[PDB]
């Protein structure tokens, strides 16, 4: 290109992260949100109560921790689903976890873990 | 019986149906009686009409 290359991007991450959950009928460990405005959602961030992201300070809130990747502009998901949803109980998941910035991850995965949320050692 | 409401798919949450009702009711019957007499003071000496 004038810059001498172009990234076409890359990959999402996927649904992965999920080592054992609760397999009740109706969905135990997964609780349903509505989009923020203007909010892109992948799997692997944790979310507040109200469907927002944990921010710097905030971390006791840490709702749940989001298993897709929602696109704000078009207002449709990953799967092409309305809404975006995340594990909010106990399950156990790798700890791929993506945080804002600032966001300490032992005050969050102490928040998850108060929950029933335990987090498998993962390596690379 | 109901719609169903649509649900988001990975959410993997569902609906239900209400159960059956069943009752019970009963019902009480009207009872007549009618009584009727012959006395031969009403057959003595009276006279068939039509008949001389």
């Amino acid at each position: 290109a004038y810059q001498g290359f172009t990234k076409l991007g890359e990959r999402e991450p996927l649904n992965d992260i999920i080592l054992w959950e609760e397999i009740t009928p109706t969905g135990h460990s997964r609780k349903e949100y509505a989009p923020v405005a203007s909010t892109e959602y992948r799997v692997g961030e944790v979310l507040k109560a109200d469907g927002s992201k944990v921010a710097a300070g905030q971390e006791a809130q840490a709702d749940s921790v989001c298993i897709v990747n929602f696109y704000a502009d078009l207002q449709l998901s990953y799967h092409g689903q309305l809404k975006v949803v995340g594990i909010y109980r106990d399950a156990e998941l790798k700890d791929l976890l993506k945080l804002e910035s600032g966001v300490d991850a032992a005050a969050v995965k102490s928040a998850l873990k108060a929950k029933g949320i335990d987090f498998v050692p993962t390596g690379l | 019986i109901s719609l169903l409401d649509a649900v988001d798919r990975t959410s993997r949450k569902a609906e239900t149906s209400a159960p059956e009702r069943v009752r019970q009711i009963s019902f009480p019957m009207m009872y007549f009686k009618e009584v009727e007499s012959i006395t031969p003071d009403e057959i003595q000496g009276v006279r068939q009409p039509g008949t001389a």
